């Protein structure tokens, strides 16, 4: 669940 | 360009940033990965080349997000490479690479690559 | 990181690039494209994502050059993306994007990719 | 899969290829850069890892052009690599890499990258 | 270049790969992953584009390897794209892209690049 | 005018 | 341990 | 001969 999207 | 640059941009998938264009080649704001919590709020920094254009050419920028803040430090980087097109429909189009700090085992798998779009609306 | 990423770093084709790293993720410096002179000198400006390491992993960072000066301006911008390894030979390997301002028509044409590492020495 | 990958596929651009998926892993078929004329076609060659997929996973494959046939030889070749997706709107989403033959002196120039999606409509 | 790719091919990192190019464009042959073991094995499959080189030009070619063989399915393809350059030190120099099929959800983490360079010593 | 796209 | 190095 | 090598 990475930073960049979530 | 610069004018146009700055404000609020919004890509497909809910990501949002805010962006200050300075007079000499500076990008500056924050990036949040989702529209609603302040702390997917990360610090973003980059440059634009700005140009007399008579051909209706792009402007080429590129900005750094590091994925550290006050709730969450991902071990990991990303760089958006692009450039911006203005007018009715004005658009930033971008390809990205993420790094994560790896073993040197794995450092072989530590980049992904990929494609954004960005616009006003 | 940090202390380790500060001073100035060489790649195999006689580019140069001086770098501080702040205390809060603020990577700020300039890169000559060729050692000798005063202006092949463009901006650098980029993050670094610190963390506690137990277990030999690389540091995650980025930064930008726009490539425009009081010499030149070629209409272009380079983002490197990558990972610092300390130590005897402390290195910084990377990735990069290049991208150009164009027209619409030559849009698809307007990014290269490649790779660099950096040594001290 | 397989069954799925053979048929004709188009881009956003104009572009076409058609493709057979056999039955150990080979893709074959012709890619026609602009759906009219009988040359701007080419040869194309790839695989697929065909797999038991419980998840609604894609597919992953790749396949190659060179850019030379009977009327055109381009000095390049490019690569897709990607996945398949099936269903009612079943799409193949890629990333690419062109490269040119180049001098040494200009290797560092010599591949883009882009992306593009394929549909069956 | 045909003659010249034809033979076997090593990487930094332990792989070898054998191609025959054949004389309508074509190239085939076996990756394997690591030399000792007849199957860390894999099928390939590519292309390159021949042409008259009268200024010391590399050969523009690529190929894709998919990860399944009769002891692993890894769910995933590899496409390599670059050049060939020939001499006394005959090197093939490529960029690459990995995609392994995901869920949707997942799917803007499938796709790695890096790159290797290939020698016949 | 690449094969690609033209 | 992915089938490109291993 | 772009900025970034020249």
């Amino acid at each position: 669940c990475h930073p960049q999207f979530c | 360009a610069e004018a146009g640059i700055t404000g609020t941009w919004y890509n497909q998938l809910g990501s949002t940033f805010i962006v200050t264009a300075g007079a000499d080649g500076a990008l500056t704001g924050t990036y949040e990965s989702a529209v609603g919590n302040a702390e997917s709020r990360y610090v973003l920094t980059g440059r634009y080349d700005s140009a007399p254009a008579t051909d209706g050419s792009g402007t080429a920028l590129g900005w750094t997000v590091a994925w550290k803040n006050n709730y969450r430090n991902a071990h990991s980087a990303t760089t958006w490479s692009g450039q911006y097109v203005g007018g009715a429909e004005a658009r930033i189009n971008t390809q990205w690479l993420l790094t994560s700090g790896t073993t040197e085992a794995n450092a072989w798998k530590s980049t992904l690559v990929g494609h954004d779009t960005f616009t006003k609306v």
